[PDB]
RNA sequence: UUCGGGUCUUGUAAUUGGAAUGAGUACAAUGUAAAUACCUUAACGAGGAACAACUGGAGGGCAAGUCUGGUGCCAGCAGCCG
RNA sequence: ACCCACUCGGCACCUUACGAGAAAUCAAAGUCUUUGGGUUCUGGGGGGAGUAUGGUCGCAAGGCUGAAACUUAAAGGAAUU
C-alpha cells in the first residue's frame, strides 16, 4: 500500500473523530 | 480405481459444511444439534478441497465444545452410503 | 568531531543528550514508565497464581501444525484474564477445571513463545504439585 | 546483627560453558591428579588468577618505588613458601607467567604420591580422607591442602591409624576375633 | 484422547538392573581412562558415543 | 616429484637459501608452493570451517566448498589460505597450498620489559576487512589468548601465548574476521618502534646473490 | 623360513580375595549457662541386592546418537533456527 | 573582443586511489581501534504509528510536539548468481 494513500487515509479517519467530538459536544 | 470411507469412534463425529470463514477455520454445522467453529487440520490444507457445503468428520475436543478438529472429508458417493446407512438424517445435498 | 561537544564546560549538555537519548532504548524505557506495574498481566513478579477458567487449545503459528492446551486463566491480584500454556503430554488430565494454577513466564521477556500465538505464560504449579513433579510421577495429585 | 560474617565465593566458573579443547584440558587435569569435580581445577585457577591481578597491578607502577617493591616482594615470599613458585624465579615477571599445573602439582593431594605412601593419585586421596597422612602431628583431611615446601619434609604416615602402626584396623580386628573364638 | 495419546500409547520399559557408574571422583577416572589413556580405536576424528556397526 | 618454476625454487632446491627470514628481508614473491614446504619443516595446518557456496542456473545450484586454512609453528610464521573448490577434502588441501605460500611473520615483542623471550606481539595494532575490526593488544605473561575461537587458534598458530583482542563489526562471518586478524599480524611488522630507528645495511639480496645457479641451463 | 614365549608394559569382564574407612549408631568425656552438634574415641560399622546421586541435555548454536522400540504435520518438542 | 600564462572566488566535471566505505561509490562520505579541531540537531529491530491523548499555533483543512498497550524474527541496505 502507498504511503500517502495512507496517510489521506488517516486524515479522512481524523476528521471524522473531529466531526464526532464536535457533535458531541 | 475407487477409495473407501473410515467409519467414526467415539467423539469422534459426522457434519456438514455451511461456511466458509477463513484461514483455515470453518464453521461447521454438527448433526447432533450445536453449530461449531472447526479448524482444518494439517493433512487437509494439502489436497482436501472443499465447496459451498460437503459432508465431513470431525473430532470434537475433550475440553471445548464450541471448538473442534475436521479430521476427514467426505464426497458425494461417501454421502449417500452414509445416508444409506442411517448415520445422518437425510437433507444432504452434493451440488455444483 | 560529531555531535556531542568534545568540549570541557561542556558536561551538562552532553549529560541532558544523554539522558534524553535513553528514552528510545526499550529496557530502560520500561524501567522508568513503569511498564511493569501498570501493565503486563503479572505484577512485574516472576510468578503469579490464577484460577483456571477455561481449558482452550489454542491453534498454532505456520509451519508448524497442532493445537496447544493452554489455559485462559484469571489472575488472582490483578484479575487478568491471560492464556497460559500447559507444557507436555496432555497434563490437562492433570490440570481439570476451576483449579488453582501457579504460572511462570516462557523465556522471552513477555512477549510470545515460538509459535504459539496470544500466549505469554507456562504453567508450572498446578493446586500446588508442579507439572513436571505429576508428569513423570515423582510426585502426585492430591485427590481432588 | 554482631557484625555480618564475610563470605566469598570464591572459586568460579569460565564465561562459557563448553569449548571441547578447554574442556578435554581440564579433564586431563582432573585425570593427572584426581579431582572430585571441576570446581578444584576452578578453585586453583581462581586463587592463580587473583595473584596474576596482583602482579599486573604491581607491573604498570614502576618498580624501585614502594608498594610495588614491597607488596610484589611479600607475594613472592609468599609463593615460594607454598612451593608452587621456584626459587630460580623470583623477579614477579615468573609470577605473572605460571599455570594450574603448578599449583596442583603442590596440594598435600599429590605430595603423597610423591613421597610414595600410596602410590597412585586416587589411593592417596583415599588415605588423606581416611585420616592416614598428617603434615606435622596435626592431621589433614583436606585433599587441596597446599603444602608449604618447607613441611613438606614431614609428610608421614598418622600417629594412629594403620599402615603408620597403632592398631590391627576395624576389619582387621574383627578378622582377629573371628580367628579366637576357633 | 487429544490429550496426551503418545505418553497413554507407548509400550513401557522398565530401566534395567545395572551395576552403579561409580560416582564421585570415580566417574572422572573413569571417564579419564576412556578419553586420555585407553583410547578409542584411531580413525581420524574420535568419537565419544558411537552406534554399533 | 618436486621440478622446480621460478629463479627463487631453483635457489631453494641447490640449497643455498637456509631459512624463510632471509627472503621475508627482501620481500620475495613465494608463487611456487613446496619452497616454504622445505624451509619450515615444523607447519601445523588447520581447518576452520568448510560453508557450502551456491550459485543459480536454471536448474539447480552449485555447492561449491569455501574452506578457510590456518598454517603456523609456534615461531611466528602464520599461513592463511582461502579456496573455493567442488571436491572439499581437495578444497581443503588447495587452501592449504595457498595458506604455505602466504606464509607470514610476526614481530613477537614484550607485554612491559624483557626478562625472556617474546609470546606477545609488540603494539596495540588492528586491521579491518570488510566490516570486521580485529584489533590486537599486547597482553601480558601467562594472561592467555583472550580471543574468540578463530582467532584464538590463529593466535595459536602463530606461537603467540598471550594477546589481547577487540574483535568489532560482524564477527560472525569466520572468513572475513580470519582475514582481519591476518591483516593485522602483517601490520605487525610496519610499525615503526624506536628499536627500529637503527640503520640496516641493505643486503644484495638471494636473486642478486646466486645467480648463476638460479634459472634454466 | 609359518608360528611363537608374552618374555617388557596396558586396559577390560556378573567373576573371586584380603586391606582401609566415616556416614551411621553411639559408654564416658568434653564442649555448655544448662543441654544438643563439632573435635577427640571405647565396643558396634560395606560385599553391587549394598552405606543405592542427581539434575539437565545428545540437529545446530554447544559437549554429547544419521542407536533400539512406538507416534505418524497427530500427539508433543523447540530460549531462536526449527 | 579574442589568445597564452597565471591567479583568487564559485558551479560542476574526468581520471586515478596511494585513503574511505558494508558495498554502490566518495578528493570527500578522506586525515577513525594509529579512535580527541569547534559546535547544532536527529536515530536506536520492524509493525502498531506520525496513530491515541494532552498541550499548543491555525477562521478551518491542519502543523509542531508525540505515547503506550499490544504485536512479530525479521523489516531493511548494497551488491551477486
Ligand atoms: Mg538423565
Ligand atoms: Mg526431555
Ligand atoms: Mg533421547
Ligand atoms: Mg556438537
Ligand atoms: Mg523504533
Amino acid at each position: 500500500m502507498r504511503a500517502k494513500w495512507r496517510k489521506k487515509r488517516t486524515r479522512r479517519l481524523k476528521r471524522k473523530r473531529r466531526k464526532v467530538r464536535a457533535r458531541s459536544k | 480405481p475407487k477409495r473407501e470411507l473410515i467409519y467414526k469412534e467415539e467423539g469422534q463425529e459426522y457434519a456438514q459444511i455451511t461456511k466458509m470463514l477463513g484461514n483455515g477455520r470453518v464453521e461447521a454445522s454438527c448433526f447432533d444439534g450445536n453449530k461449531r467453529m472447526a479448524h482444518i487440520r494439517g493433512k487437509l490444507r494439502k489436497k482436501v478441497w472443499m465447496g459451498q457445503g460437503d459432508i465431513i468428520l470431525v473430532s470434537l475436543r475433550d475440553f471445548q465444545d464450541d471448538q473442534c478438529d475436521v479430521v476427514h472429508k467426505y464426497n458425494l458417493d461417501e454421502a449417500r452410503t452414509l445416508k444409506n446407512q442411517g448415520e445422518l438424517p437425510e437433507n444432504a445435498k452434493i451440488n455444483e | 568531531g560529531k555531535g556531542k561537544p568534545r568540549g570541557l564546560n561542556s558536561a551538562r549538555k552532553l549529560r541532558v543528550h544523554r539522558r534524553n537519548n535513553r528514552w528510545a532504548e526499550t529496557t530502560y524505557k520500561k524501567r522508568l514508565l513503569g511498564t511493569a506495574f501498570k501493565s503486563s498481566p503479572f505484577g512485574g513478579s516472576s510468578h503469579a497464581k490464577g484460577i483456571v477458567l477455561e481449558k482452550i487449545g489454542i491453534e498454532s503459528k505456520q509451519p508448524n501444525s497442532a493445537i496447544r492446551k493452554c489455559v485462559r486463566v484469571q489472575l488472582i491480584k490483578n484479575g487478568k484474564k491471560v492464556t497460559a500454556f500447559v507444557p507436555n503430554d496432555g497434563c490437562l488430565n492433570f490440570v481439570d477445571e476451576n483449579d488453582e494454577v501457579l504460572l511462570a513466564g516462557f523465556g522471552r521477556k513477555g512477549k510470545a513463545k515460538g509459535d504459539i500465538p496470544g500466549v505469554r505464560f507456562k504453567v508450572v504449579k498446578v493446586s500446588g504439585v508442579s507439572l513436571l513433579a505429576l508428569w513423570k510421577e515423582k510426585k502426585e495429585k492430591p485427590r481432588s | 546483627p554482631r557484625a555480618p560474617r564475610t563470605y566469598s565465593k570464591t572459586y568460579s566458573t569460565p564465561k562459557r560453558p563448553y569449548e571441547s579443547a578447554r574442556l578435554d584440558a581440564e579433564l586431563k587435569l582432573a585425570g593427572e591428579y584426581g579431582l572430585k569435580n571441576k570446581r578444584e581445577i576452578y578453585r586453583i585457577s581462581f586463587q592463580l588468577s587473583k595473584i596474576r591481578r596482583a602482579a599486573r597491578d604491581l607491573l604498570t607502577r614502576d618498580e624501585k618505588d614502594p608498594k610495588r617493591l614491597f607488596e610484589g616482594n611479600a607475594l613472592i615470599r609468599r609463593l615460594v613458601r607454598i612451593g608452587v613458585l621456584s626459587e630460580d624465579k623470583k623477579k614477579l615477571d615468573y609470577v605473572l607467567a605460571l599455570k594450574v599445573e603448578d599449583f596442583l602439582e603442590r596440594r598435600l593431594q599429590t605430595q603423597v604420591y610423591k613421597l610414595g605412601l600410596a602410590k597412585s593419585v586416587h589411593h592417596a586421596r583415599v588415605l588423606i580422607s581416611q585420616r592416614h597422612i598428617a603434615v606435622g602431628k596435626q592431621i589433614v583431611n583436606i585433599p587441596s591442602f597446599m603444602v608449604r615446601l618447607e613441611s613438606e619434609k614431614h609428610i608421614d604416615f598418622a600417629r594412629t591409624s594403620p599402615f603408620g602402626g597403632a592398631r590391627p584396623g576395624r576389619v582387621a580386628r574383627k578378622r582377629a576375633a573371628a580367628a579366637g573364638g576357633e | 484422547a487429544r490429550a496426551g495419546k503418545v505418553k497413554s500409547q507407548t509400550p513401557k520399559v522398565e530401566k534395567q538392573e545395572k551395576p552403579k557408574q561409580p560416582k564421585g571422583r570415580a566417574y572422572k577416572r573413569l571417564l579419564y581412562t576412556r578419553r586420555f589413556v585407553n583410547v578409542t580405536l584411531t580413525n581420524g576424528k574420535r568419537k565419544m558415543n558411537p552406534s554399533p556397526s | 616429484g618436486w621440478v622446480p618454476v621460478t629463479k627463487l625454487g631453483r635457489l631453494v632446491k641447490a640449497g643455498k637459501i637456509s631459512s624463510i627470514e632471509e627472503i621475508f628481508l627482501h620481500s620475495l614473491p613465494v608463487k611456487e608452493f613446496q619452497i616454504i614446504d622445505q624451509l619450515l619443516p615444523n607447519l601445523k595446518d588447520e581447518v576452520m570451517n568448510i560453508k557450502p557456496v551456491q550459485k543459480q542456473t536454471r536448474a539447480g545450484q552449485r555447492t561449491r566448498f569455501k574452506a578457510v586454512v590456518v598454517v603456523g609453528d609456534s615461531n611466528g610464521h602464520v599461513g592463511l589460505g582461502i579456496k573455493t573448490a567442488k571436491e572439499v577434502a581437495g578444497a581443503i588441501r588447495a587452501g592449504i597450498i595457498i595458506a604455505k605460500l602466504s606464509v607470514i611473520p610476526i614481530r613477537r615483542g614484550y607485554w612491559g620489559t624483557n626478562l625472556g623471550q617474546p609470546h606477545s606481539l609488540a603494539t596495540k595494532t588492528s586491521g579491518k576487512c570488510g566490516s570486521v575490526s580485529v584489533r590486537l593488544i599486547p597482553a601480558p605473561r601467562g594472561s592467555g589468548i583472550v580471543a574468540s575461537p578463530a582467532v584464538k587458534k590463529l593466535m595459536q598458530l602463530a606461537g603467540v601465548e598471550d594477546v589481547y583482542t577487540s574483535s568489532t563489526g560482524s564477527t560472525r562471518t569466520l572468513e572475513n574476521t580470519l582475514k582481519a586478524a591476518f591483516v593485522a599480524i602483517g601490520n605487525t611488522y610496519g610499525f615503526l618502534t624506536p628499536n627500529l630507528w637503527e640503520v640496516q645495511a641493505l643486503t644484495p639480496s638471494p636473486m642478486d646473490v646466486y645467480a648463476d645457479y638460479a634459472t634454466a641451463s
